[PDB]
RNA sequence: ACGGAAGGGCACCACCAGGAGUGGAGCCUGCGGCUUAAUUUGACCAACACGGGGAAACUCACCAGGUCCAGACACAAUAAGGAUUGACAGAUUGAGAGCUCUUUCUUGAUUUUGUGGGUGGUGGUGCAUGGCCGUUCUUAGUUGGUGGAGUGAUUUGUCUGCUUAAUUGCGAUAACGAACGAGACCUUAACCUACUAAAUAGGGUUGCUGGCACUUGCCGGUUGACUCUUCUUAGAGGGACUAUCGGUUUCAAGCCGAUGGAAGUUUGAGGCAAUAACAGGUCUGUGAUGCCCUUAGACGUUCUGGGCCGCACGCGCGCUACACUGACGGAGCCAGCGAGUACAACCUUGGCCGAGAGGUCUGGGUAAUCUUGUGAAACUCCGUCGUGCUGGGGAUAGAGCAUUGUAAUUAUUGCUCUUCAACGAGGAAUUCCUAGUAAGCGCAAGUCAUCAGCUUGCGUUGAUUACGUCCCUGCCCUUUGUACACACC
């Protein structure tokens, strides 16, 4: 993957934004989507993230289920440097 | 099952297109005034924006970030 | 200010039979609570699907053939009732499962 | 690879253009009522998807 | 287990009486064989219209070739005097592919090249495995708790008899009391002037009209009103349990007949369906998966083209015919299961066109509304043909016109015209079948862009012949014999 190092800041400050991916198998496809890529390197990427050991893949009819872990977080932030305080969207707790 | 056997090439070998690294490449881009003033060469590509260059192939120059559409000869 | 009739109608659908029994009753008896004219629980008829498969995944052996399906019902109600009574009616005991469809019909 | 000829080759219609949203596989699909899975994943998944043995 | 050993029973994947066929002919489809570069493969009652396998692309596995990395991770190597990407025009290329190159321009730490490692693989391995289903085996069989008999392999329990489709019971009993299988159960098709109701279903009265009669009449039309639910729907339900009676039964399980009913074959047909098993088969369904191989000129992936469709040949499901009960023209005009457009483009009404296929304009229908009452064939009536390979038969050949498809050539498919083959009811053999059944006839659905000769469901015309037996092929239980146990192959 030759990812473009500013579509690299896109995908990580999307996973950002909500924190849980989907990225359907399709391969081939002109668009990633809500993300405005190829799918291809989306997948090559979060697929990276998950062997350096931020992001737990879980397959389920050809659709990359990819959840984010706290050092996922860590990582994500200080590639961003955004302030430390702030969190994805998922732990924003609501009861029920 | 199936059985295969050793695949034998009708050609001799495909090299990679490796990249034309060039010692100081920039210095024929700009040229100084004497320690002074700095100069292009050839021509500038206007659409791209400051400082793009044209490839110069023969009586014609070429671009290369917009590369298809601007190719304008002189 | 709705007080006018709308002429509204009640689709529904379900797998099952039982659930979409108790819906119907529901509707009907909580109508003439609030005594309400009607249609009606009309039945319809039962659309059951069947598609067919080899049983054996391969395709060997004596030549077998299974059948699944379903059957559901619609059980259309129509209702010569006024707006916001028949909203809430419909809007309250909704067991799950049993799709239900509000329209105007204006 | 380059793009306008890798992968070019239209898919709107025929064996290949449909997958299992299962495993993806082209032989035996099941294109009624848009189920788009296979004879034998469906036979599987079909007692928990609502199909039943009943005649 | 086996016996061309005995006894008791069963099975139209056995027979009997028969019915319809195949094997004869042509064509399709699938294997084998041949050929080919590939004519990819797995199968050999339980392989061969099976892998939903109706492959022109994809499909895909084969063949010629052309592309790319989809090698994550970590280390090391180089590295902003550039690790490295891309690219017009040209040669090269089938390609308007910066595939490669000519020139140079462009891009920047993501890559590139070594390392361990990893990913993918319709690659090998179903004689390493799961799961799945096929088969033994649609038969009536199968264990375990104590208890008795044997030292034990084991046996009894599970059986002398009669009955049933059934290890189903009556019963007798070192056997007793229980479990799986069968049945029970579930769905469906039968009957409901009983209930609940119903413009997405039907009627009836009556409006408002059309006709033809003249008299109150009939056939109609009408999303006007009133009214009802037998007819069509679906819910609770009812109804059959051999009910009653007559025969026969150590008089008991039960069997036969008649009647009443709708139904008297378990009411019909299925759906599930036991222990043990098979070296049955599927790695070619999967991101089910062990091991092995590969993993960059790749067995990965993708693009173009060819192939799986070829041909001296055998075999199986098949379709149409060999004509008169027919062929062909006219005239009638009866169905049911289905299915149907959305984030895409289906069912198609109706109207204009074209002889046709087909085209066009518009409308409904996400569905008891519309297609559709799918006005389906076979069939019914009237005509032409009149025994002659004849108007039977429509394969084989040309010429055109259409639609699908990016792509119809190795004829996709439909229509027009012409050519008219073999075929005289088909050898030894062999297949299926007992009542809405065989057969004939279509219809719908699945495969689908386009196609069926296929399969799955449905309806229609709807029979001949039993209503039984081990003669053939097997199956079950018991007895007996064996030098068999990888079990008469
Ligand atoms: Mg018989
Ligand atoms: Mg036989
Ligand atoms: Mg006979
Ligand atoms: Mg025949
Ligand atoms: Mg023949
Ligand atoms: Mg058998
Ligand atoms: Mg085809
Ligand atoms: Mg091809
Ligand atoms: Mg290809
Ligand atoms: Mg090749
Ligand atoms: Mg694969
Ligand atoms: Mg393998
Ligand atoms: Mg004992
Ligand atoms: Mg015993
Ligand atoms: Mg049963
Ligand atoms: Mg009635
Ligand atoms: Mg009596
Ligand atoms: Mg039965
Ligand atoms: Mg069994
Ligand atoms: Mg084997
Ligand atoms: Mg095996
Ligand atoms: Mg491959
Ligand atoms: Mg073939
Ligand atoms: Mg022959
Ligand atoms: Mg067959
Ligand atoms: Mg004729
Ligand atoms: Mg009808
Ligand atoms: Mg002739
Ligand atoms: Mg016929
Ligand atoms: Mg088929
Ligand atoms: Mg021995
Ligand atoms: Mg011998
Ligand atoms: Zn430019």
């Amino acid at each position: 993957m030759l990812i473009p190092k500013e579509d690299r800041k896109k995908i990580y400050q999307h996973l950002f934004q909500e924190g849980v991916l989907v990225a359907k198998k399709d391969f081939n496809q002109p668009k990633h989507e809500e993300i405005d890529t190829k799918n291809l390197f989306v997948i090559k990427a979060l697929q990276s993230l998950t062997s350096k050991g931020f992001v737990k893949t879980q397959f389920s009819w050809q659709y990359y289920y990819y959840t984010l872990t706290e050092e996922g977080v860590v990582y994500l932030r200080e590639y961003l440097n955004l302030p430390e305080h702030i969190f994805p969207a998922t732990y924003l707790a609501g009861q029920s | 099952g199936k059985k295969r056997k050793k695949k034998v090439y009708t050609t001799p070998k495909k090299i990679r297109h490796k990249h034309k690294k060039v010692k100081l490449a920039v210095l024929n881009y700009y040229k100084v005034d004497d320690e002074g003033k700095v100069a292009k060469l050839r021509k500038e590509c206007p659409n791209c924006g400051p400082g793009i260059f044209l490839a110069n192939h023969g009586d014609r120059f070429y671009c290369g970030k917009c590369h298809s559409t601007f190719a304008t000869q002189k | 200010q709705e007080v006018v009739i709308h002429k509204i109608r009640i689709n529904l659908t379900s797998t099952k039979v039982k659930q979409l029994e108790n819906v119907s009753a529901n509707i009907i008896k909580n109508a003439e609570t609030f005594k309400l004219v009607k249609k009606g629980p009309v039945r319809l008829p039962t659309k059951v699907l069947k598609i067919s498969t080899r049983k054996t995944p391969n395709g060997e052996g004596s030549k077998t053939w299974d059948t699944y399906e379903m059957r559901i019902h619609k059980r259309y109600i129509d209702l010569e009732a006024p707006a916001h009574i028949v909203k809430r009616i419909t809007q309250i005991t909704i067991e799950p499962g049993v799709d239900v469809e509000v329209i105007i019909a204006a | 690879a380059h793009e306008n000829v890798w992968y070019s080759h239209p898919r709107k219609f025929g064996k290949g253009s449909r997958q299992c949203r299962i495993s993806g596989s082209h032989s035996g699909l099941i294109r009624k009522y848009g189920l788009n899975i296979d004879r034998q994943s469906f036979r599987e998944k079909a007692n928990d998807i609502g199909f039943y043995k009943y005649r």
